[PDB]
């Protein structure tokens, strides 16, 4: 107890005091970014110890230190819970951050702000184990719109572009359209039950919950991205590639599911969400992969990537398996940061293009670009034995055979295939073929930060999800009994994915014109949500301002 | 056709004025001028002391700097929070509630030296 | 800051370095390494654990469905 | 306007860059470009005015329906990812004018010289006011060109914000 | 009361005496202390509020509206000192003294005890606000805009009046802790209707509701910043505290003669946070932030639950603070640029690094970033109204949703993007600019350190 | 960084005061 | 789910109802049945905090498992034999599950044609 | 600096699928003037670029060499028991 | 970034390099004030898809309507020089 509280505590104060040292002293300015990326450093190491003594006898702490306010009958304190999730969670998010801390010393060395770059990322870290740790739902929306303010500030961090501010207000929009749902929650708990602790709210545990379900899965459809309020995420593209890969796709994207993921006690017990949430990943998974293959920019397609897995893990939530999305969570983080690091390698080295149409033959060029970039992109569509296969392959386990909607099955399984069409688009076109690039040729990489950076990253990629499968405890009755095609749907899909992929990009190479199918022209402008809705809502609504 | 006349003067006119402007942006090889800064010997110690460097020489050097890290930004917020969970967190009541040890079959109790009954026989299933 | 030790080339594949290399190959091939021993190992995950049963080959002995008359 | 010349070689290189889009290899572009070639010549000896701008009418709408629905962009240009990242780090020069004394002993000799461009600029004022003056049509000029300097050691008119411009990457 | 009223005094004949340079480090530094000597109005108790004569009390309501009074006077000094410097001396003495005359009338009209007392002192308030607004204001635009006035008087002022001494022929007092033990039921009928809008049109107009809040935009362009810092961060708050107190006599009636005012706050969020979003004068967009946040005020007093009375106290206070710092901030540009366009200066950010963080802040407190007082008062305003009726969640979120998009596109367009390049004016932040926002963003920070103090007498 | 000489005056906005 | 054809786009009856299932009482065909025994103690289950899904026949395999793998860490590749023990013992817990599915199955097809013929 | 620029005689279409295209073009009647351009992509290094499979099996020769001696050390060190 | 520097010299290798691979052009003929109408006779066509070359050469757009005033490969080499700032 004493080593598990006092040692859950250091890693939340030990990354303050970088924030802290900016306000005052003045004993090393010209080194701020190495000073933070030891601290994040330091705080996994940290955060590793209350890790291991929770595998060893299953510890789980709650600590209320501090008492800020009493509204009558309502008590709110600095309470933070470090169980099942959070012990998982925060080494993943530290050992993640800490190889984009040092992807970030190379990628944006030359900006003269460099070190208030720094102190974004790092404010943004603290509020996310604030939300992560949070053990009552004030202090949850502490870190839901902590996040979602950090956001707005690095996605418009080159803020001379139009596009990047017009990408920060769609980033707010669309999170606080979500937290109203956040709030309709936080007022269902206090006026029927009466605490905005989890705590109270899972021990009696109310039947009757649409009302407040619904809340927390709107929190949810905006917070990670899903359909209806899914286009901030590719937008949110516009910031510092270390921005999307630390933000936009490892970690502030999941606190949608992480949401829910906290919340099962409840959502277990109500079927009527559970549809919903199934329903709503399904759709979700399938639009943005099927949106995915026809991109033609690297940071746009893995931000559909990312999408798409996020919808995956609503599914999860859905078919009443929150451990695994839980699962999913985790070994995403890895491969999904390596993937947009090693796109970082190629931006840079390119002279900042993201086009795959101008990239190419730089399977030579870049040995270690290319290596991470092939780990990575098999982990994602169900390599066997890689990170992503320790979690994808049982959320298709757990959907196949499962009581669940039919078409949400069929769904789910179909983007699953597309993942590996598009997984390869990356391949094909950045990795293989002759170069496009223009002439001059600066194709350099042999630094030690961006490798280091690289290869640490590329490590959790391959074993990261055979440790952390074996070692958390068992939560649910696994299925391990099934047809032998439903246990291997997941393994055949992927690979009559790979199949029609490889002939598609052959026939680019041959010397046939280009005919406009309806369903590219879909799949290209994004099926067309982002224009009609970002031109008919804001004209509205601006226009009725007058009268 | 291109630029008229003018307009090919012009361009000429104005492109030189252009770059002697952007040649005067360069600094001089004394600038920017400063002011020394003071130097303590704790700053005099590794500035000769590793000049000439090498992997033995200041491998110290960067365990110093972690040192100094670690004293200062793990060990002591470690026991302001221990001093503070200690003695003013745990003395109140319920602020530190942990979930109770699993109990499992055939244990012992540190508190009572208690021993749990055995569970059944297993139905000797082939295993 | 090495100098910019690698240096540029124009309409040229890049120079590279050894070092490079070799750390490009040693995870490359360690990713198969660790995927085939899986395999072997532990070859069930990917093809299943246990035999899925046929429902209609059972008999009614024990499924223990009466005769027809009875 | 443009006139007829200028409009429909416009569309030349518009369609162009669309191809090179749709096609993406490079080959497969370089021929798929030299059919494209043969169309343009093909009509290009059409002395009739009247049938030229007919032909244009349906190549427009025949490349409307051509154009790929993202074609590729240059990052530096309008449209682009990087169009307009740096312009948060490009400061106007006269904010030089505000620096505190103390800061500027820092840079002497850059300051030095700034002195002698802000002397030429007042100088040659009064001077260029003349110029325009005289050479400007009475009711308004009819174009934005400007007349190059026509005296030895005479700036163009309105120089210093072109000459002074910020940087393309100033950090 | 009376150790506040006196040194409240004392600055007019420390204004007048004073050597000609020295009056604004006199009066700055010596209001500065009255506010100091003002932090023992927390003295307060758990059953019992602090009465100190048979004419002033100070309960929980009263004494954050105090500080933040008595708090602001040094800041409005701070704030117009420079735009006062071309005018010569008594001029610029009378200015200070309508400053101090306006906080005498503020301390006594929060405290009063007797609810005339509070009228008269109420409206007495109006006097050198309107003087500051006409005489120093910097608009001779001429507006015949006094119909607002005689709308005012005839609708509210006057019915009050006719009311108050009513109520006291009937029940014998105003005392207000009289009519704690006294008051007894309003029943249905057509002159107590009457009695009901007599007693609270008048508030409504000040805070002001929707439909009546047109007058405040007006004010806001006129005034100079000294008018609106006062006029934003608390006579506004004098229709919010007036409500407050007088609700206690009208119940039951005010269960089904609040309806038509929360249908005009609730929908007024939205009208008002959406025009916002269409002004083209950072005042104009500013002062319709004040009606769109004080529609919670209305709907949190008049559906009369212990949690939306805390709601109430928090937002007017959180409110106050932050509009207040929004004047203020715009006004540093005007000060510059010389005009109140919003569009006329833009990517203020690349020339001005430091006072864009404190836009920054002002913003976030604006749209409400957690745990900021002025969520904490938004929250709890959030969280009773669902209990009135849980569709009203509807019309509360999207209100967010809007609030949220004014606060940044505020941001956004006078901070970012490429600044107009013929503006060569934007010298660098004075200390009289950074300090004065700092004392605003720092009380309003740290008070989320002990959130208990603002939170009214229902805490 | 990777060239000598070449600095050019970077121009800010007076951060002293 | 092959046999989901049959229900759906074929014949309802004869096929089980997978929520109201079974619709049969147990010893219809069954003399003499064994009732299901548990070799965990309700006391020890609770002792063990399983969660409540766990708290099925196979707990006593479950149990033994946790219980190794605290004794092995930090080894964590120590107590695969156990872990086979409780996934087969699901195995075979899942099989019977597959079996009162089937009985359900023949009955109602049993049912069919007892009154169909007799009925014609 | 200097940063000569190679040869503009070395880049010739020919030995590359650039020549393929003028051939197609040829029967046309039409001919590239910049074929010649693109010949740096095609060549001199560039050329040789191994396919979809051929990546993904990249190191698989040292993958399965360290497998098979893998496989034989728990053999032999469990025949050691 | 690197060091993708450019000077002066260094671009006019660059776009003469691109001219020279041109077929309907002669190497020999070519040179830095060779008129394309003229004195490399070429039409007006040919003179867009030179621009349209130049942009690859150094990926960045060269507008529509200031492509027209180019015509002689001088003038290419001192308007890339303003726009990427090339002094020395
Ligand atoms: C609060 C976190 C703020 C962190 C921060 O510094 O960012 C400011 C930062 C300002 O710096 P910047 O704009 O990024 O760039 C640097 C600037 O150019 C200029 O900054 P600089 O780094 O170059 O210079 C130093 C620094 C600071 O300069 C200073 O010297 C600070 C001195 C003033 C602080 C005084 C505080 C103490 C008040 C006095 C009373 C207490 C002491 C008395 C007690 C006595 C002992 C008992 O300057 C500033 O930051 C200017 C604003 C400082 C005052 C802000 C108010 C605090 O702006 C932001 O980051 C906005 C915050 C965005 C939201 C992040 C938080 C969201 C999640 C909420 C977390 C909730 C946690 C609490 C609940 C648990
Ligand atoms: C957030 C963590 C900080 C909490 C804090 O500010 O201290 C408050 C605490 C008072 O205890 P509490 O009963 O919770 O009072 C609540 C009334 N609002 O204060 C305490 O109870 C203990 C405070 C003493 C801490 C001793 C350690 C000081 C370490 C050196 C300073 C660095
Ligand atoms: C309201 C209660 C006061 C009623 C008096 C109304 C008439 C006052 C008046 O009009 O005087 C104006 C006078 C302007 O004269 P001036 O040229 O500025 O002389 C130098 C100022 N020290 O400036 C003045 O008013 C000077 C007197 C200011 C009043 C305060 C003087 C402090 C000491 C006596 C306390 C008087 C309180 C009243
Ligand atoms: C013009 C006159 C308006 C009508 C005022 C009136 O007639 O009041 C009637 C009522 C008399 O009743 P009273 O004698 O006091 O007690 C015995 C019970 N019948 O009077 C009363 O009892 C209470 C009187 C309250 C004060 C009346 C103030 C006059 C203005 C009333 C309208 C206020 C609303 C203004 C419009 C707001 C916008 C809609
Ligand atoms: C404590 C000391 C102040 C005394 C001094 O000026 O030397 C200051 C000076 C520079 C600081 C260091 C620099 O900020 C960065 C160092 C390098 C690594 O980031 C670890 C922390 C690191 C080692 C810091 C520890 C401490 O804060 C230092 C060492
Ligand atoms: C359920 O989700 C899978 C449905 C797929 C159709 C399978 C048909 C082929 C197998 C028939 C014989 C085996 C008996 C199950």
């Amino acid at each position: 107890m004493n080593m598990f509280s006092s040692l859950s505590l250091v890693t939340l104060l030990l990354l303050t005091m970088p924030i802290m040292m900016m306000s005052f002293n003045t004993y090393k300015p010209s080194n701020y970014p190495l000073y933070v990326k030891t601290a994040i450093s330091y705080a996994f190491i940290t955060s590793m110890i209350p890790t291991m003594m929770f595998i060893h006898s299953g510890q789980e702490l709650i600590i209320s230190n501090w008492h800020w306010l009493t509204i009558q009958t309502l008590k709110l304190s600095l309470s933070f819970k470090m169980d099942y999730f959070s012990m998982m969670f925060i080494p993943v998010a530290l050992f993640v951050t800490w190889s984009i801390m040092e992807f970030s010393m190379w990628y944006m060395y030359s900006d003269p702000n460099i070190n208030k770059f720094f102190k974004y990322l790092l404010l943004f870290l603290i509020t996310m184990l604030i939300l992560v740790t949070a053990n009552n739902l004030f202090q949850l929306f502490i870190g839901w719109e902590g996040v979602g303010i950090m956001s707005f500030l690095l996605i418009g961090w080159w803020y001379g572009r139009a596009d990047a501010n017009t990408a920060a207000l769609q980033a707010i929009l669309y999170n606080r359209i979500g937290d109203i749902g956040f709030i309709l929650a936080m007022a269902w708990f206090l006026t029927n039950l009466n605490t905005w602790d989890l705590q109270q709210i899972f021990m009696l545990n109310p039947s009757d919950s649409n009302m407040p379900l619904i809340g927390l899965a709107l929190a949810a459809t905006g917070k990670s991205a899903q359909f209806g309020l899914h286009p901030w995420l590719p937008s949110a593209m516009e910031g510092p590639t270390p921005v999307s890969a630390l933000l936009h796709s490892s970690t502030m994207v999941v606190a949608g599911i992480f949401l829910l993921i906290r919340f099962y006690p409840l959502t277990e017990n109500n079927k009527y969400i559970q549809s919903i949430t199934l329903c709503l990943g399904a759709i979700t998974t399938l639009f943005t992969a099927m949106c995915a293959l026809t991109q033609n920019d690297i940071k746009k397609i893995i931000a559909f990537s990312t999408s798409s897995q996020l919808g995956l893990m609503m599914v999860t939530i859905g078919i009443n398996q929150p451990y695994l999305a839980f699962l999913h969570i985790c070994t995403h983080a890895f491969f999904k940061a390596m993937l947009f690091m090693c796109s970082g390698s190629i931006i840079h080295s390119l002279n900042d293009e993201q086009d795959i149409r101008k990239m190419g033959g730089l399977f030579k060029a870049m040995p270690f670009t290319t290596t991470a970039l092939i780990v990575g992109s098999l982990a994602l569509t169900g390599m066997p034995f890689l990170t992503g296969f320790y979690s994808k392959d049982l959320i298709i386990e757990a959907a196949n055979t499962s009581y669940t909607n039919a078409w949400a099955l069929l769904m789910t399984l179909i983007a699953t295939s597309f993942t590996a069409i598009y997984s390869t688009r990356i391949i094909f076109f950045a990795l293989l073929g002759q170069p496009r690039f223009p002439t001059l040729v600066n194709i350099n990489e042999n630094n030690p930060l961006l490798i280091n950076s690289i290869k640490r990253l590329l490590i959790g990629s391959l074993f990261a999800g055979y440790i952390i499968s074996n070692n958390i405890p068992p939560t649910t009755i696994p299925q391990m009994t099934m047809p032998y095609y439903l246990k291997t749907t997941a393994l055949i899909v992927t690979i009559l994915g790979f199949i029609l992929a490889l002939e598609i990009s052959n026939m680019t190479k041959n010397l046939k014109y280009h005919y406009p199918s309806n369903a590219f022209k879909f799949s290209t402008l994004l099926g067309y949500f982002p224009t009609i809705m970002h031109r008919l809502a804001p004209y509205m609504n601006l226009s009725m301002s007058q009268k | 056709s291109g630029y008229t006349p003018e307009e090919k003067l012009r361009l000429q006119q104005l492109r030189e004025l252009r770059r002697r402007w952007l040649k005067d942006q360069e600094l001089s090889p004394r600038e920017p001028v400063l002011p020394p800064q003071r130097v303590s010997p704790v700053e005099r110690f590794w500035n000769k002391f590793l000049q000439d460097g090498a992997l033995w020489k200041n491998v110290i050097y960067k365990t110093y700097r972690h040192s100094i890290f670690a004293f200062t930004h793990v060990l002591i917020p470690v026991w302001i929070i221990h001093y503070y969970l200690k003695y003013h967190v745990t003395t109140k009541p319920y602020t530190i509630v942990e979930k109770k040890p699993r109990i499992f079959p055939g244990d012992t109790i540190l508190e009572t030296g208690e021993v749990i009954p055995p569970m059944k026989e297993f139905p000797d299933q082939h295993h | 800051g090495g100098g910019a030790h690698i240096e540029p080339r124009y309409r040229q594949f890049p120079q590279l370095t050894r070092s490079q290399v070799i750390q490009a190959e040693f995870f490359s091939a360690t990713m198969w390494f660790w995927i085939l021993w899986r395999f072997w190992h532990d070859s069930d995950a990917v093809l299943g654990h246990f035999p899925y049963p046929d429902p209609s080959q059972w008999t009614d002995e024990e499924l223990g469905i009466p005769p027809d008359d009875e | 306007y443009l006139t007829h010349q200028q409009k429909v070689l416009r569309l030349y290189k518009r369609a162009l860059r669309h191809l090179e889009s749709w096609c993406i290899h490079r080959d497969k572009y370089r021929y798929f470009a030299c059919l494209l070639r043969a169309r343009f010549d093909e009509h290009k000896n059409e002395k009739d005015m009247v049938k030229a701008t007919q032909l244009l009418r349906e190549a427009e709408e025949e490349f409307w329906h051509g154009q790929h629905p993202q074609p590729y962009i240059f990052p530096e240009s309008p449209g682009g990812t990087s169009y307009e990242r740096y312009e948060c780090y490009k400061v106007p020069e006269w904010c030089l004018d505000d620096w505190h004394p103390s800061e500027k002993a820092m840079y002497p000799d850059y300051f030095a010289k700034r002195e002698q461009w802000k002397k030429l600029r007042r100088e040659s004022w009064e001077r260029e006011v003349k110029q325009l003056q005289e050479e400007t049509p009475v009711g308004g000029p009819r174009t934005e060109a400007l007349p190059p300097a026509r005296k030895q050691g005479d700036l163009p008119p309105l120089w210093w914000h072109i000459v002074t411009r910020p940087r393309e990457r100033p950090m | 009361m009376l150790k506040y009223i006196i040194p409240t005094i004392m600055l007019m004949p420390l204004t007048w005496l004073s050597k000609n340079n020295m009056i604004w480090v006199n009066s700055t530094a010596h209001s500065l202390l009255i506010s100091f000597t003002s932090l023992l109005l927390m003295n307060q108790f758990g059953d019992n509020s602090l009465n100190f004569s048979l004419l002033f009390f100070s309960d929980s309501l009263s004494t954050p509206l105090l500080i933040l009074t008595m708090w602001l006077l040094p800041l409005m000094l701070m704030a117009s000192q420079h735009h006062l410097s071309k005018e010569n001396l008594t001029r610029k003495k009378l200015f200070i003294t309508m400053l101090i005359s306006l906080q005498l009338f503020l301390i006594m009209t929060f405290t009063a005890m007797e609810l005339i007392l509070f009228y008269i002192l109420f409206e007495a308030t109006l006097v050198p606000t309107l003087i500051i607004i006409t005489r120093w204001g910097n608009q001779t635009e001429r507006l015949n805009a006094g119909l607002y006035f005689l709308f005012y008087t005839l609708a509210g002022s006057l019915p009050l009046l006719v009311a108050l001494i009513y109520i006291q022929n009937t029940v014998g007092s105003l005392n207000f802790l009289m009519l704690q033990y006294w008051v007894q039921p309003v029943h249905n009928s057509w002159s107590n209707v009457f009695m009901w809008l007599a007693c609270m049109m008048a508030f409504m107009v000040k805070m002001p509701l929707y439909g009546l809040h047109l007058w405040l935009p007006k004010a806001h362009v006129e005034a100079p910043i000294a008018g609106s810092m006062v006029l934003a961060a608390v006579l506004l708050k004098l229709g919010g505290y007036g409500m407050l107190r007088i609700t206690l006599i009208l119940n039951p009636m005010t269960d089904f003669m609040a309806y038509p005012f929360i249908m005009l706050s609730l929908w007024g969020m939205i009208m008002t946070s959406s025009i916002c979003l269409r002004q083209t004068d950072l005042k104009s967009l500013i002062a319709y932030s004040s009606v769109s946040h004080m529609a919670l005020v209305i709907v949190a007093i008049l559906i009369q639950t212990p949690w939306s009375y805390m709601g109430a106290t928090a937002l007017m206070i959180a409110h106050g603070l932050t509009s207040s710092m929004l004047f203020c901030l715009a006004n540093s540009n005007y000060e510059r640029i010389h005009s109140r366009t919003m569009i006329l200066a833009r990517g203020l950010q690349t020339l001005l690094p430091l006072m864009a963080t404190w836009w920054l802040l002002a913003s976030l407190t604006n749209l409400a970033l957690p745990p900021t007082i002025n969520l904490i008062g938004e929250l709890f305003v959030v969280m009773s109204t669902f209990s009135w009726s849980n569709i009203t969640i509807i019309l509360m979120g999207v209100n967010m949703v809007i609030t949220a998009l004014y606060s940044l596109y505020m941001l956004i367009m006078t901070q970012r993007g490429k600044y107009t390049y013929h503006i060569n004016n934007i010298s660098p932040s004075f200390t009289r600019e950074n300090a004065l926002m700092s004392l605003h963003i720092l009380p309003l920070l740290l008070l989320t350190l002990n959130p208990k103090i603002i939170l009214g007498p229902l805490y | 960084s990777g060239d000598h000489g070449k600095r050019l005056f970077i121009i800010k906005p007076s951060g002293f005061y | 789910g092959a046999h989901l054809a049959r229900r759906y786009l074929g014949d309802a009856s004869v096929e089980p109802d997978p929520l109201r299932m079974p619709t049969f009482p147990p010893d219809y065909g069954f003399p003499e049945r064994k009732e299901r025994e548990m070799v965990a103690t309700q006391q020890e289950m609770n002792d063990a905090q399983l969660v409540l899904q766990q708290r099925d026949y196979c707990a006593h395999y479950l149990i033994r498992f946790l219980k190794c793998k605290r004794d092995s860490f930090p080894n964590f590749l120590a107590c695969k034999h156990e872990r086979h023990d409780w996934d087969y013992c699901e195995h075979l817990d899942y099989v019977k599950r597959m079996k009162e599915f089937e009985r359900e199955r023949r009955l109602l097809q049993r049912k069919k044609r007892r009154e169909q013929r007799e009925a014609d | 600096s200097k940063m000569e620029l190679p040869d503009y005689k070395q880049w010739k279409i020919e030995g590359t699928p650039l020549e393929t295209v003028q051939e197609k073009l040829a029967a046309r009647g039409l001919r590239d003037p910049w074929g010649r351009n693109e010949a740096w992509r095609y060549m001199g290094g560039f050329a040789n670029n191994v396919s979809f499979v051929g990546a993904l099996l990249k190191g698989f020769k040292w993958g399965f060499a360290a497998f098979v001696v893998a496989i034989g050390a728990e053999y032999y060190l469990e025949s050691q028991k | 970034s690197d060091a993708p520097p450019l000077t002066l010299e260094g671009i006019k290798d660059r776009v003469l390099y691109v001219l020279k691979l041109y077929d309907k052009i002669d190497p020999e003929k070519l040179s830095v004030n060779s008129h394309f109408m003229k004195d490399l006779g070429l039409d007006s066509l040919d003179q867009v898809e030179i621009i349209m070359a130049m942009e690859d050469e150094f990926g960045f757009e060269i507008p529509d309507i200031d492509a027209e005033k180019l015509m002689c490969p001088q003038e290419i080499v001192d308007y890339i020089a303003d726009k990427k700032d090339v002094y020395e």
